[PDB]
């Protein structure tokens, strides 16, 4: 099909390390974005079959979505906040490089990204 | 482009 398997969500052999920043990313940042009116296209991997995007997974080399980020946080996949933040940035970047500027999905992504950046400004030190 | 389409009907 046009769709790959979803990204891995468990980090093999990685010891558990909890931090305030990771708790904030899961319970504040991701929660706020997930509940936003524009979150739904980003809550699971892009469905290239349903949307008829034959080249999506040719163009986008590192797929990412909020569902994957959520599971990664829950599984303590990330060693630090910066790794989690990079996955969010990849998600937004993928949208901006694939979709025509001005498309609904791009406007939605931009709104979510503005909120993301506001919440990351209050990341614990 | 392969647009995704609209995510809300504009009326």
């Amino acid at each position: 099909s046009m769709n790959p398997p979803p990204p891995e969500t468990s980090n093999p052999n990685k010891p558990k390390r909890q931090t305030n920043q990771l708790q904030y990313l899961l319970r504040v940042v991701l929660k706020t974005l997930w509940k936003h009116q524009f979150a739904w296209p980003f809550q699971q991997p892009v469905d290239a079959v349903k949307l008829n995007l034959p080249d999506y997974y040719k163009i986008i080399k590192t797929p990412m979505d909020m569902g994957t980020i959520k599971k990664r946080l829950e599984n303590n996949y990330y060693w630090n906040a910066q790794e989690c933040i990079q996955d969010f940035n990849t998600m937004f970047t993928n949208c901006y490089i694939y979709n025509k500027p001005g498309d609904d999905i791009v406007l939605m992504a931009e709104a979510l990204e503005k909120l993301f950046l506001q919440k990351i400004n209050e990341l614990p030190t | 482009h392969f647009p995704k389409g609209i995510k809300q009907i504009k009326y």
